[PDB]
């Protein structure tokens, strides 16, 4: 888990 | 296989990253401080330390004026590692009061 997992993971899925 | 931050590849992309995963974020993990050193460490064999010196100067500042001291130590955590690697490369590191 982490914030940029889950945030990196926003822009890269759609 | 290139120096980026959760999936930011441009500069200001990565300091907009930082600026609000301090703000947004008092109590950061290991894993996502890890991540900025991954990305710090790759300026290094990239050639990139422009924006080095930047993200560093702009983190800081974050870290500093962030309500949490905790911030405080996860800027030397990352620079351990960072200024690790540089210095194998180059020899020389960031100053930072």
């Amino acid at each position: 888990k982490s914030f940029f997992d889950k945030k990196r993971s926003e822009r890269i899925s759609n | 296989a290139a120096p980026n931050l959760a999936g930011a590849v441009e500069f200001s992309d990565v300091k907009t990253l930082l600026k609000e995963w301090i703000t947004t974020i008092s109590d950061p993990m290991e894993e996502d401080i890890l991540q900025v050193v991954r990305y710090c460490t790759d300026l290094i064999e990239e050639k990139d330390l422009e924006k080095l010196d930047l993200v560093i100067k702009y983190m800081k500042r974050l870290m500093q004026q962030s309500v949490e001291s905790v911030w405080n130590m996860a800027f030397d955590f990352i620079l351990d590692n960072v200024q690790v690697v540089l210095q194998q490369t180059y020899g020389s590191t960031l100053k930072v009061t």
